[PDB]
């Protein structure tokens, strides 16, 4: 029946403005509320503001007045948030929700988020493609544990993604886990791959971890040692 | 205003789960909850298996015979008048077990040499074989909190369907050379593992 | 002919309180036979105007007719008659309100401009009651009727009166801050009676044709 379409995922340098479309159908463009939340990645959502389209009176949440401008055109049913001067940490999914849960009692008198939309996914970091800096993570005297070790090397500062780790030329795949990349706030991701191998290996098999980045071209191949 | 709710509940499958959210003034107010399961838009919890109780200063939801569809990440709403701001709250991961649970593995790698030959410092603390994914990574230097310079992960499904996180944490080869041992702390469900590294 | 009223006030007998018309319906009396302790009264805290002056009148009357002054379904299209409950006035356990009033709230993020009236042709005296409502918090009063600026307007040839809302903080009474102030006037036969505001009024559902000879 009722639904909320969204404009898709929009990729921006940091300091420009991104808009967001949110389209309702199935109901009278001027009967309920829209309201604007956005969910970091990984963490909680944090409410925005809203709008009525009938009125076109708007409110902001403190931290986000000044930047956002929200807007509406009943022509074409459609309701818009203007994040204008983008940065960094505005990254994070933007969802559009409509008002139709109707308040029972004036005591309480505030529209509820029934319907939400699919979301849109706005990436602001900017950034040049840089190639990956390798430093091996060397197996320590904790590191080892009687028949099985502990070693791997790092992948650090790199862009864009993706990076793919491979040990020994594919050889060794058992024991291999390639983590996700975390992106730091330099505006740069590092990952780190971890080969589980007997602790007797040390000091007479080599470990060399293959890093591949694609976008900038790099290969690095890296021994590790104890 | 700062509505609170917990990080994390595991409830067994057929049992029964509370979700509490904690704040001024709910009295009155109704509680909106949202269910948002993972790559999901959260959706309204409407309503047997789903009924809220709210007294005075707690609000609570129930889900009665837990289902592993029920699954997901559970958020209160109350608008406050005063402030005239709609307030989430924090967040609950509720995890129904499905699979035997298991405290995290921690393996924390010192700054490599080449690294600090680089005039780079990063410690890799690295999480693994855990359930549920929910932990709270805290790093100490000589026993002292640091809290800059710090990323860590979400955790993800790994090869054997249990979670992987990892955290890290950069310096200079002077912050690392200045301090006699730097520790990678974990915590999970109470339990807490700690992992040193010292630059001997 | 008594009234017997029980534990109702005349200003809870005379407005709809819930717990109250479970027990009245007479047409001609003479007395009151009522406790001056509201049980069941005001079930919503607030100001009865000329109180005093309104029981003498009530008292000894002939006839008693209770007719829809305003249809609830018809009368207000453009704003919301369903949302207007409270738990101050909650009866079997819902909130519930006046069942002679009417609490209107906006519609589709609108309050317009009403205008309404009665040109009284039933040949008999129409007493009517309505109430303007005094919230808590600005924010309440913008979430219900979204003017700042709130008035209400009654005009007749006997009675003329404009009402300002104002949002006062006032102590708990039934667990409610806000207060509804309730007014009254006596409709000469062949009168007319209009009603005008953007919001904070306290419609009448039920109006009460009487004589008192
Ligand atoms: C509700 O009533 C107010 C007050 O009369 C209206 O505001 C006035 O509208 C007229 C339009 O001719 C203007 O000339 C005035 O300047 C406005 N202000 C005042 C103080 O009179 C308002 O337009 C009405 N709203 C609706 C929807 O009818
Ligand atoms: C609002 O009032 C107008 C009269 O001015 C009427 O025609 C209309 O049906 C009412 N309702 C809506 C939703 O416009």
């Amino acid at each position: 029946q009722v639904q909320l379409v969204q404009s898709g995922a929009e990729v921006r340098k940091p300091g420009a403005s991104v808009k967001v479309s949110c389209k309702a159908s199935g109901y009278t463009f001027t009967d309920n509320y829209i309201h604007w939340v956005r969910q970091a990645p990984g963490q909680g959502l944090e409410w925005m503001g809203w709008i009525h389209p009938n009125s076109g009176a708007t409110k902001y949440a403190q931290k986000f007045e000044g930047w956002v401008t929200m807007t509406r055109d009943t022509s074409i049913s459609t309701v818009y948030m203007e994040l204008s001067r983008s940065r960094s940490d505005d990254t994070a999914v933007y969802y559009c929700a409509r008002a139709g849960l109707e308040p029972r009692s004036v005591d309480y008198y505030f529209y509820g988020l029934d319907v939400w939309g699919q979301g849109t996914a706005v990436t602001v970091s900017g950034a040049s493609t840089k190639g990956p800096s390798v430093f091996p993570l060397a197996p320590s005297s904790k590191s080892t544990s009687g028949g099985t070790a502990a070693l791997g090397c790092l992948v650090k500062d790199y862009f864009p993604e993706p990076v793919t780790v491979s040990w020994n030329s594919g050889a060794l795949t058992s024991g291999v886990h390639t983590f996700p990349a975390v992106l730091q706030s330099s505006g740069l991701y590092s990952l780190s791959s971890v080969v589980t191998v007997p602790s007797s290996s040390l000091g007479t098999q080599t470990y060399i971890c293959n890093v591949n980045h694609k976008p900038s071209n790099t290969k690095v191949d890296k021994r590790v040692e104890p | 205003s700062v509505l609170t709710q917990p990080p994390s509940v595991s409830v067994a499958p057929g049992q029964t789960a509370t979700i509490t959210c904690g704040g001024n003034n709910i009295g009155r107010k109704r509680v909106d909850w949202f269910q948002q399961k993972p790559g999901q838009a959260p959706v309204l919890v409407v309503y047997e298996r789903f009924s809220d109780s709210n007294s005075g200063t707690t609000a609570t939801l129930t889900i009665s015979r837990v289902e592993a569809g029920d699954e997901a990440d559970y958020y209160c709403q109350v608008w406050d008048s005063d402030s005239d701001h709609v307030v989430f709250g924090g967040g609950t991961k509720l995890t129904v077990l499905g699979q035997p649970k298991a405290a995290p593995s921690v393996t924390l790698f010192p700054p490599s040499s080449e690294e600090l030959q680089a005039n780079k410092a990063t410690l890799v603390c690295l999480i693994s074989d855990f359930y549920p994914g929910a932990v709270t990574v805290a790093w100490k230097a000589d026993s002292s909190p640091v809290k800059a310079g710090v990323e860590t992960t979400t955790p993800s499904k790994q090869s054997n369907n249990k979670y992987a996180a990892s955290s890290y944490l950069s310096l200079t080869p002077e912050q690392w050379k200045s301090h006699r041992s730097y520790s990678c702390q974990v915590t999970h469900e109470g339990s807490t593992v700690e992992k040193t590294v010292a630059p001997t | 002919a008594p009234l017997q009223l029980g534990n109702c006030s005349i200003a809870g007998w005379i407005l709809g309180n819930p717990e109250c018309e479970s027990l009245f319906s007479k047409e001609s009396w003479s007395y009151i036979a009522e406790t001056p302790n509201s049980e069941n009264g005001t079930c919503y805290p607030g100001y009865f105007a000329d109180y005093e002056e309104l029981r003498e009148q009530l008292s000894s009357v002939s006839s008693f007719e209770r007719f829809e002054i305003f249809p609830k379904e018809s009368s207000w299209p453009n704003h919301t008659v369903t949302k207007g409950v409270t738990a101050s006035c909650s009866h079997n356990g819902k909130s519930s309100f006046y069942r002679n009033l009417l609490w209107l709230t906006e519609k589709n993020g609108l309050y317009p401009n009403l205008s309404k009236s009665y040109v009284n042709n039933k040949e008999k005296e129409v007493l009517v009651l309505w109430g303007v409502h005094h919230p808590s918090n600005i924010e309440d009063q913008r979430a219900i009727y979204h003017t700042e600026n709130a008035y209400v307007s009654v005009v007749s040839s006997h009675y003329s009166r404009r009402f300002t809302p104002e949002i006062a903080k006032r102590p708990k009474v039934r667990d409610q801050e806000g207060r509804i102030n309730y007014y009254w006037t006596l409709l000469e036969p062949g009168d007319t009676i209009i009603f005008e505001a953007n919001g904070n009024l306290i419609a009448p559902w039920y109006a009460f044709a009487l004589s008192r000879g």
